[PDB]
C-alpha cells in the first residue's frame, strides 16, 4: 500500500501543529533540539508501509518527533509531541488515513 | 561491532603542534557526526571539538580559542585533530566519539597527549620468574602509557596489568598473568610490551630460570 | 553556557537504591536532552542512559533515568546496586556548547571482607648484569582498599628505595603493587627479604631469598 494523510482530529497534535489531510509522509526522525555537531545524524526512517508510521509512532514513546512530508509536491519538515492517552495510555497524533 | 581505534599521541614540547587520528569501523561513517572529548583527573570532561556528518560545520569548546581544527577523511572512515600552539594544561587523555544527534553513544579507547619538556624515556623490559603466576616488568619509562599483552592478546583472562609508580620522573610498573601450571609446560609465553611514546614494542618470552 | 553540578562521591550498599543528581545551574532543564555514561577505572565510558531516560541495549534494567523540572535535576536510579557498579559517573547535556558534570565516584560499603592475596618475584638475572635490582611484590583479591606496605630485610625494617602504589580496583577487586630498589651487591648480601603488608589488623607477607633448595 501507499501512506496518505487522509483526516485530522481536529485538537490533536498534528491539528494544532499543521497538518493538513492529502499529505505525502516521506520521513519520521527524533525531534528537539540535537546537540553541536550531530544536527544532521540519521536516526529517523524513511518510510513506505504506512505501518512502518505507527510502528515509528510506538517508538516515539511520547518524545518529539520531526515528519518529513509533501505538500502539493514541495517538501516540508513539522515536528510534534505525541500525546499520552487517558484511556489505554497510548501515544497519538490524531491522523486518520 | 563497532570499532573506534584512536593513535597519533604521545609527548610534544610546550608550543608545538600534534596532530590526532581516530580510525572508525562498523558503521556507516558518513551518516554520523564524530568528536573529540578530553579528560583529566583535575578537571574532569571537557568537549573539544565536533564535526558533522558532511564535514561541512565544525563546532569547537570554548576551551580551546580555536587553536584546534577538527577534519575528517571519509575515504579512510577516519578524522583528525589537529592541535596547534599546545600548552602544560593541554595534557589529559584525548577520547573520538561518535554522535547520535544527543549523546556520544560509543567512545574509543583513548589517547594521551602530555606536554613537557622532558624528552620521551624508552623502558627497560625484564622478564619476571618465580598453577602458575608469571610476570613482565617495564622499568623506568617516560610519559605514560605503556600496553602489555601475554601471547599477542592470545592469553587475555587471568591478566592483571598493575598502576605504576612514579620515582625521580621516571614510571615503572609489573604486568602478571596467570595460568596453568601445564599451560606452562607447553606452549611458549611471551609478553608483549609496547610503549606508544617512544615507539617501541617488545615481546619476551619468560622461561624458567 | 550552564554548567552541571554532581556530588564529588556517594556511599550506599550493596542491593540498596542509588539516586544520583545532576543540578543545572542556569536555563530550564527540560529545555535539552540529558544523558548518563559509566565510566570504570581506568576504562573508557559506556553509555547507560540517554536522551533523559532511554536505555540502551545490554544495560541491566535496574537503572532508570528521571527529569525533575521542580529542582532543575537529572537523577540517574540504580535499583537493587550491585559490587559491579562501582565506577564514576557523568551527567552530560548541551545547548550552544557541550557540557559535563563534573563526575560522582560510587562507591557501594558491604561486599565480602577480602584477604589479599601475595605473589613476590626477584631480580632477573638481565637485570643484575647492569649491577641493579627490583624487588617486586604483588598484592591483590583484598578488600577494602587501605594497605600498609613495609619490607623486611632479615627482619629489619628498610625504607630508603622502596616505592608502593596506590591500591587500584580492576575488575571486581583491588590490586597494588610495590618495588625495591637495589644494587646487585645489597641484593646479593642479605639471606632473606621480605614484603610485608597489614591489612584490617591482620598481617600477611612472604619472603624473598638469593638461596636455592637442592
Amino acid at each position: 500500500v501507499k501512506p496518505v494523510v487522509g483526516g485530522v482530529k481536529k485538537g490533536s497534535p498534528a491539528d494544532q501543529v499543521g497538518i493538513k489531510p492529502g499529505d505525502l509522509i516521506l520521513e519520521v526522525n527524533e525531534g528537539g533540539v540535537a546537540m553541536p555537531g550531530a544536527e544532521d545524524d540519521v536516526v529517523g526512517k524513511k518510510i513506505n508501509t504506512w505501518y512502518e508510521l505507527v510502528e515509528e509512532v510506538r517508538k516515539s514513546q511520547g518524545k518529539a518527533i520531526k515528519l518529513k512530508i509533501l505538500r502539493n509536491g514541495k517538501m516540508i519538515e513539522k515536528e510534534l509531541i505525541p500525546a499520552k492517552d487517558p484511556k489505554t495510555g497510548t501515544y497519538f497524533i490524531g491522523l486518520f488515513p | 561491532e563497532v570499532q573506534l581505534v584512536e593513535s597519533g599521541g604521545g609527548l610534544v614540547q610546550p608550543g608545538r603542534s600534534l596532530k590526532l587520528s581516530c580510525a572508525a569501523s562498523g558503521f556507516t561513517f558518513s551518516n554520523y557526526g564524530m568528536a573529540w572529548v578530553r579528560q583529566t583527573p583535575t578537571k574532569g570532561l571537557e568537549w573539544i571539538a565536533s564535526i558533522s556528518a558532511g564535514g561541512d560545520k565544525t563546532y569547537y569548546g570554548d576551551s580551546v580559542k580555536g587553536r584546534f581544527s577538527i577534519s575528517r577523511d571519509n575515504a579512510k572512515t577516519t578524522h583528525y585533530l589537529q592541535m596547534d600552539s599546545l600548552r602544560s594544561e593541554d595534557t589529559a587523555t584525548y577520547y573520538c566519539a561518535k554522535t547520535s544527534r544527543v549523546y556520544f553513544d560509543y567512545w574509543g579507547q583513548g589517547v594521551m597527549v602530555t606536554v613537557s619538556s622532558a624528552e620521551t624515556t624508552a623502558p627497560s623490559v625484564y622478564p619476571l620468574a618465580p598453577m602458575v603466576t608469571l610476570g613482565c616488568l617495564v622499568k623506568g619509562y617516560f610519559p605514560e602509557p605503556v600496553t602489555v599483552t601475554w601471547n599477542s592478546g592470545a592469553l587475555s583472562s587471568g591478566v592483571h596489568t598493575f598502576p605504576a609508580v612514579l620515582q625521580s620522573g621516571l614510571y615503572t610498573l609489573t604486568s602478571s598473568v596467570t595460568v596453568p601450571s601445564s599451560t606452562w609446560s607447553s606452549q611458549a609465553v611471551t609478553c608483549n610490551v609496547a610503549h606508544p611514546a617512544s615507539s617501541t614494542k617488545v615481546d619476551k618470552k619468560i622461561v624458567p630460570r | 553556557q550552564f554548567v552541571l553540578t554532581q556530588p564529588n562521591s556517594v556511599s550506599t550498599n550493596l542491593g540498596s537504591t542509588v539516586k544520583l543528581s545532576c543540578k543545572r545551574s542556569t536555563g530550564n532543564i527540560g529545555s535539552n536532552y540529558v544523558n548518563w555514561y559509566q565510566q570504570h577505572e581506568g576504562r573508557s565510558p559506556t553509555t547507560m542512559i540517554y536522551r533523559d531516560d532511554k536505555r540502551p541495549d545490554g544495560v541491566p534494567d535496574r537503572f532508570s533515568g528521571s527529569i525533575d523540572r521542580s529542582s532543575n535535576s537529572a537523577l540517574l536510579t540504580i535499583n537493587n546496586v550491585q559490587t559491579e557498579d562501582e565506577a564514576d559517573y557523568f551527567c552530560h547535556s548541551y545547548s550552544s556548547g557541550i557540557v559535563f558534570g563534573g563526575g560522582t565516584k560510587l562507591t557501594v560499603l558491604g561486599q565480602p571482607k577480602s584477604t589479599p592475596t601475595l605473589t613476590v618475584f626477584p631480580p632477573s638475572t638481565e637485570e643484575l648484569q647492569g649491577n641493579k635490582a627490583t624487588l617486586v611484590c604483588l598484592i591483590s583479591d583484598f578488600y577494602p582498599s587501605d594497605v600498609e606496605v613495609a619490607w623486611k630485610a632479615n627482619g629489619a625494617p628498610i625504607s630508603q628505595g622502596v616505592d608502593t602504589a596506590n591500591p587500584t580496583k580492576q575488575g571486581n577487586k583491588y590490586i597494588a603493587s610495590s618495588f625495591l630498589r637495589l644494587t646487585a651487591e645489597q641484593w646479593r648480601s642479605r639471606n632473606s627479604f621480605t614484603c610485608q603488608v597489614t591489612h584490617e589488623g591482620n598481617t600477611v607477607e612472604k619472603s624473598l631469598s638469593p638461596a636455592e633448595c637442592v
